[PDB]
RNA sequence: UCUUAUUUUUUUUCUAUUUUGCGCCGACC
DNA sequence: ACTGTCTGGACTGGTCGGCGCTATGATC
DNA sequence: GATCATATTGTCCAGACAGT
């Protein structure tokens, strides 16, 4: 089993996922996996024996560019496989980058981080007056490391 | 938290099918902010009388809207032929606008008195024969450009508005008439303070925040400028998004200059009761207020999308209309008095169990302008009151030989050809001053013109747009007779600063009212600069100068004021003409204002808080009515929490 | 709807979950994965991580919230 | 920057400062319109004829005085000394306690009595 | 401090002062550009008082007037730091005093105007010391040593002056005179 | 029958003044 | 040191007039 | 029905370069 990469349409990686995955059942593919991380976007990973079967398995959908012609390592993609919450590696005292919710687009520091209740506090930058949020901790994005 | 406002709802439904005929058809019930909106079929069994409506909305205690059903609905090019024809002509409609989304219309006319019906029979006769559910706005006879902006955020944003609204319902009837455990009253600002005022009215159930607002004068420290964010209660409201209102008493930055800030980074999202009156001049002074600090080159504290935001999460109640805004709180607004729109807030906590009112900015002596502040209420246990001018020496000078002095300067300066200018607020004194001028020139007494200059004109307009919130004599003036006094003819805006060359450059005696009391900014420095060196001019001044401004240097009698000029070099103001000070037209209440309304409130509050000004003062004013009375008063710092129940 | 188990973190469309048996489920999920092969490297990893995920070819995730 | 280049700079005293904003004053009352010079010149030269301690001439001979006296001390030093017009230790204390030189008492005094010479 | 400059500059004369003396129309053109402004490197540019040498005029292309290589004299003002100046209070407000010494008015802290707890009177300007119960009026002279000078911008009234007087040997001639005669 | 902690006064206004681009075709000098 | 080959750039200016184009496959 | 992220990566002359 070798892992090669299928670059597809971002924010639609998981609809050719499916495709994908209906067409090997239908069509008596030889594939072994497929992968989708949400937080990769616009490409899927494909466990196959050979590049050959993934470029067949892919053709025939107009969302799936192309295969790159590399061999992904599997301690690359091992850690996509790990039971580990969004909010671990974020100290207090850095700043981060809110991707979603009501404060999208914003910058913020983190006063105040938790991981039993997968959230974070987060005071904005560009406030005049400091005041807290919460905010999920797949939300944010980690800008520069600092105490 | 859990919500039963699907069994409320449902009850409600067989509330309304056992008293509500059969053949009316009902649909629909739903909520729609504080009131109850009712969707029928057939519209003329509904409402062939009103005393079903009236039996209705007394029974449910809903602000009952009945509309008719989107299934039918006449087609708007015919409903504005059946709306024209059937309101008389006396009434000028102006504008007719359709909501086909939920089913209403909205009448922009000259004369909503007609529309509306003499016992609002003319409305239901118009839904009846057209079926649209009627809406009728007053056209303002000035046009105003805040009013028509706001008018157009709420149409272009029907979707947003109706959701908001849907939102506030479901959220404001989570339960049924809940007693709560406890009443707790915490000062967030405007505590033994001036300015950036903040109050929040906690229970176990609800919470809700009043005139949030911003301190001018300590704008320079973040920590006095606005209210304190680190207080855990507010902490704890906003994280959770447990803010189930925010009343304003009245327009002003100290009591609605931050409330855009919470919109700007979504800390609030539920709406904002207060007077139409109130909304607008609001809308207008935080524009005002982010225009001058974009201009003196710090950061502007919001954008003007969060004061279109705020317009959006904006609800409209009139004086004495008792709305439920929480699930214990029910909220009515009485006539303050101080300016336009200025609401005294009454609180009802419980079926009885605790009332609040906080007067805010008022005045108690009968205006001109206004009708003086409502002293009566149905219940009353605890009192929150200013302490502007709660010392024991502060005695403002009655208003009539004030007015009778201000006329005869007037006068005098006009006599030797001079231009008068008067520097005043944007709102409160400078219409107070431009009734006055109207009442001495109706009798003959001066013909010259009068020109407004520097949103003057707008906080005119806004004036004349809503009339009910005036004085008696000015509704006696303006609805019963044909005479308009904010229309008189001598009244003039300019339209660019050619139009104020031309006013200045003018050989013929005028009357000029600027926009700036310091003479700060506006067109009230030009006109200073332009008009003091000549000697026959003079200068009223009917507010407080403040110290380093170019008012107070002029009030001070500095014959030579040097400033900066244009190109970078010193040029000097060679004042010549005469100054003069009658401050004794303030809108804020005197000591013996607030004794008097001590004395003659009913029924006499359990306990009262002395809040809006000076801790010297506060404490003054609550010893004094302590020692006077009797009554328990007391007044506390910031981040001070009373539980009163 | 599309709901995902909190148990086994299978991807399902109907109520009942007829990998694990149990009658907890989320609405909301990420982190699709498609198993084929049950000697598949990433199943393994899968399996390590979560005892009773990747038992069965289909849909699986590894963090439901 | 004042013009292209600088060739000669002194530290006048506030007499012959007060005289040349004098001859300003004349050449503005000699200039049609009212008004001789703008607001910070005319009031410089309020405060010197308010603070006139010394003839310009006198000014002058003093500053050559001490200028020729010693060595260590420059135009701006001797313009200060004939400004203040010291009269004790304290005033000379005061001024040259941040300067680079702390005087010693004995050439502090002979500076009072150099300075007191023909002293109003 | 008051300086006397010596400086050698191209000064602009337009066609309308041709009829004029070439020495007149050229200090007629430095008084209306230099004067009234504030030099970093040379402070506050009070006036212009004559114009020594004069050189023959060039035309550069594009523009009629006349560009002439001219050697005048500048009496300026430059405040320096920690350095001492009398002066007088003109001007009194509750966070600070201002006193004029020269073409710029002084700031003194009220906090640091004395080694003591003055407060400000509204009644009537005055400075009232709780201990010390001395008077301060307008019109006192007073002498004080400047430690701060903003150069942020080249108008005058916009640049900012703040001096020390907590120092002992400054305050008002009288302070002077009493602290004097305990010596 | 017992160790190693400290303690206090000096900054001001409720707000303001004349459509490009790309490309084609045709014609003239 | 010669010799054929690969790669890169420019192809007169101006004017009148017209014609025509500058989103779309999912999502609730 | 009304919205929304993404939307692929002809000739000729002169200078530089492998080949013999
Ligand atoms: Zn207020
Ligand atoms: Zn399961």
């Amino acid at each position: 089993g070798k892992i090669f990469t299928v670059s597809v349409t971002v924010g639609q990686e998981t609809t050719t996922a499916n495709l994908i995955y209906s067409k090997a059942k239908t069509y008596n593919l030889p594939l072994y996996a497929i992968l989708s991380p949400s937080k990769v976007k616009g490409y899927i990973f494909i466990e196959a024996p050979n590049k050959s079967a993934v470029e067949e398995a892919i053709r025939g959908i107009r969302h799936a560019k192309r295969v790159l012609p590399g061999e992904i390592p599997f301690s690359e993609i091992e850690h996509f496989l790990e039971e580990k919450p969004a909010v671990s590696g974020f100290e207090p005292g850095d700043i981060v980058e809110l991707i979603a919710g009501p404060f999208k687009g914003e910058k913020a520091k983190v006063v105040r981080v938790d991981e039993s209740k997968d959230e974070i506090v987060v005071e904005l930058v560009s406030s005049v007056v400091p005041i807290p949020v919460t905010v999920r901790g797949e939300y944010v994005r980690l800008i520069s490391k600092r105490q | 938290r859990e919500t039963f406002v699907d069994d409320i709802l449902k009850e409600i439904r067989e509330i309304i099918v056992q008293m509500v005929p059969r053949e009316a058809g009902i649909t629909d019930v739903e909520f729609e902010g504080p009131e109850l909106v009712i969707y029928v079929k057939n519209p003329e069994a509904m409402m062939k009388d009103g005393e079903l409506i009236k039996n209705l909305a007394k029974v449910l205690k809903k602000r009952i809207s009945v509309r008719p059903d989107p299934d039918i609905l006449l087609p708007p090019e015919k409903a504005e032929e059946l709306i024209k024809q059937l309101v008389p002509p006396e009434a000028e409609i102006t504008n007719i606008s359709f909501d086909p989304s939920v089913g209403e219309v909205l009448i922009e006319a000259r004369k909503p008195g007609l529309v509306i019906g003499k016992n609002g029979e003319t409305l239901r006769l118009i839904t009846q024969k057209v079926h649209w559910a009627p809406r009728v706005v007053r056209t303002p006879p000035i046009q105003s450009q805040t009013i028509y902006s706001i008018r157009s955020i709420l149409q272009t944003e029907s979707k947003d508005r109706r959701k908001f609204l849907r939102q506030v319902g479901r959220n404001i009837y989570r339960k049924s008439e809940y007693k709560s455990r406890w009443i707790r009253i915490t000062g967030l600002g405007g505590f033994r303070e001036v300015g950036r005022s903040a109050l929040l009215v906690q229970t176990d159930e609800s919470y809700v925040l009043v005139d949030f607002g911003v301190n001018i004068a300590a704008l320079k420290d973040p920590t006095k400028a606005y209210p304190h964010f680190d207080a855990p209660e507010f902490r704890y409201v906003l994280d959770e998004g447990l803010l189930d209102a925010i009343i304003i008493t009245h327009a002003a930055l100290d009591h609605s200059g931050m409330l855009p800030y919470l919109f700007r980074y979504k800390l609030f999202d539920g709406p904002i009761y207060t007077t139409p009156p109130t909304r607008d001049l609001m809308t207008l002074l935080q524009q005002d207020f982010i225009e001058i600090q974009h201009m003196n080159g710090v950061e502007p504290l919001y954008r003007p999308k969060d004061i279109k935001e705020v317009i959006k999460h904006t609800i409209t109640l009139d004086y004495g209309e008792v709305r439920d805004i929480a699930p214990d709180i029910r909220l009515t607004l009485h006539n303050a008095g101080h300016i336009l729109g200025s609401s005294i807030v009454h609180l009802h906590i419980g079926n009885g169990l605790h009332n609040i009112a906080i007067t805010g900015d008022f005045k108690f002596i009968p205006t001109r302008l206004f009708e003086p502040a409502v002293s009566r209420f149905p219940r009353l246990e605890t009192l929150v009151m200013e302490s502007t001018y709660g010392g024991s020496n502060d005695y403002q000078m009655p208003r009539e030989e004030a007015e009778k002095r201000l006329i005869e300067v007037i006068h005098q300066t006009l006599k030797r050809g001079g231009k008068v200018l008067i520097p005043a607020m944007a709102v409160g004194r400078a219409q107070e001053i431009m009734m006055v001028l109207e009442e001495y020139a109706r009798v003959g007494g001066i013909e010259v013109p009068i020109y407004l200059d520097g949103m003057i004109w707008e906080a005119t307009a806004i004036h004349t747009a809503y009339p009910e919130y005036l004085s008696k004599h000015i509704r006696e003036q303006i609805f019963h007779e044909g005479y308009n006094p904010f229309l008189n003819p001598i009244f003039k805006s300019v339209a660019n600063s050619r139009e104020r060359q031309d006013i200045i450059d003018s050989g013929e005696p005028a009357i000029i009212i600027a926009t700036s009391g310091m003479l700060v900014g506006g067109p009230s420095v030009e006109y200073f600069k332009q008009l003091a060196p000549d000697p026959k001019n003079s200068i009223i001044f009917v507010s407080y100068q403040a110290e380093g401004t170019l008012g107070r240097q002029v009030q001070r009698g500095l014959r030579e004021i040097p400033i900066v000029g244009e190109d970078g070099r010193t040029e000097v103001i060679n004042v010549n003409m005469e100054v003069h000070t009658i401050d004794g037209f303030s809108g804020a209440a005197d000591r013996r204002e607030l004794m008097s309304y001590v004395a003659r409130v009913r029924p006499r509050p359990e306990r009262i808080i002395t809040v809006h000004g000076e801790a010297h003062k506060c404490l003054d004013l609550s010893s004094s009515i302590h020692k006077k009375f009797g009554i328990s008063t007391r007044a506390p710092n910031n981040l001070d929490a009373i539980r009163l129940k | 709807k599309e709901r995902a188990c909190r148990h086994c973190h299978y991807i399902t469309t109907e109520d009942r979950c007829p990998v694990c048996g149990s009658r907890d489920l989320s609405d909301d999920w990420f982190d699709l994965v498609i198993v084929l092969d049950v000697e598949s490297r990433i199943a393994k990893k899968l399996r390590e991580s979560i005892p009773e995920a990747a038992k069965v070819p289909g849909k699986y995730a590894i963090r439901v919230r | 920057m004042i013009g292209r280049k600088k060739l000669e700079e002194h530290y006048i005293t506030i007499a012959e400062a007060k005289e040349l904003l004098e001859r300003r004053h004349a050449e503005g009352l000699a200039e049609n319109p009212e008004e001789p010079m703008f607001y910070e010149a005319r009031v410089s030269l309020e405060h010197a004829e308010r603070f006139a301690k010394l003839k310009p001439e006198q000014a002058r001979e003093l500053k050559e005085k001490l200028m020729g006296l010693f060595d260590w001390i420059n135009e701006r030093i001797a313009a200060k000394l004939v400004d203040i017009l010291p009269e004790d230790y304290l005033d000379i204390r005061v001024i040259f306690a941040k300067e680079e030189y702390m005087p010693t008492p004995e050439e502090a005094e002979e500076i009072i009595k150099v300075i007191d010479e023909y002293r109003p | 401090m008051y300086k006397l400059l010596k400086v050698k500059d191209v000064v602009r004369i337009p066609p309308r002062m041709f009829t004029m003396d070439p020495k007149e129309a050229a200090k007629i053109v430095l008084r209306e550009t230099y004067e009234g402004i504030y030099d970093r490197d040379e402070g506050v540019v009070l006036a212009i008082l004559d114009v020594e040498e004069i050189s023959e005029g060039v035309i550069v292309p594009g523009d009629g007037a006349t560009y002439h290589e001219a050697i005048f004299n500048v009496l300026v003002w430059e405040p320096r730091n920690q350095e001492v100046v009398e002066g007088e209070v003109v001007e009194m407000m509750p966070y600070g005093a201002f006193i004029r010494i020269g073409p710029m008015d002084g700031l003194v802290h009220i906090s640091q105007l004395m080694d003591d707890y003055v407060v400000f009177d509204e009644k009537n300007r005055q400075f009232i010391g709780k201990e010390t119960n001395r008077v301060l009026k307008l019109g006192d002279y007073v002498r004080a040593r400047i430690i701060g000078v903003s150069v942020k911008s080249r108008v005058i009234r916009e640049n900012k002056i703040n001096m020390t007087m907590r120092q002992p040997g400054l305050g008002k001639f009288e302070w002077i005179e009493k602290e004097k005669k305990k010596a």
